[PDB]
């Protein structure tokens, strides 16, 4: 799964978390998840 | 009370229904001991554990 | 109020409506222990501190 999200919201992508872009557009299933890369590249955005 | 062992043995036996009804009343280190409000105020991985 | 001062504003005899405080993300950082903030709106309580 690829998508690019904010650092802040980096801890909301975790299986069973919570957060309103995590709840409501991506939520990691709250059981086994295989692993979880995040590589903050703020320069490249904006 | 000449049948001591009749009333004894019921006595047992109503007592350990008794003691087995009870047992629900016991958190066991839950938060709540009624199934019903650990799974009305929880969220389905923490009300699991 | 100052941290060792901190200000406790008792609460009830109120409809209250966890979910648009929620909603919102002004706030920062916001966890339940405990309670599911989900499930905050169904539950009822006999008084509140905040």
């Amino acid at each position: 799964d690829s998508f690019v999200i904010r650092g802040d919201e980096v801890r909301q992508i975790a299986p069973g978390q919570t957060g309103k872009i995590a709840d409501y557009n991506y939520k990691l299933p709250d059981d086994f998840t295989g692993c979880v890369i995040a590589w903050n590249s703020n320069n490249l955005d904006s | 009370s000449a049948l001591g062992k009749l009333q004894d043995v019921v006595n047992q036996n109503a007592q350990a229904l008794n003691t087995l009804v009870k047992q629900l009343s016991s958190n066991f280190g839950a938060i709540s001991s009624v199934l019903n409000d650990i799974l009305s105020r929880l969220d389905p991985p923490e009300a699991e554990v | 109020a100052s941290v060792y001062a901190w200000n406790r504003k008792r609460i009830s005899n109120c409809v209250a409506d966890y979910s648009v405080l929620y909603n919102s993300a002004s706030f920062s950082t916001f966890k339940c222990y405990g309670v599911s903030p989900t499930k905050l709106n169904d539950l009822c309580f006999t008084n509140v501190y905040a």
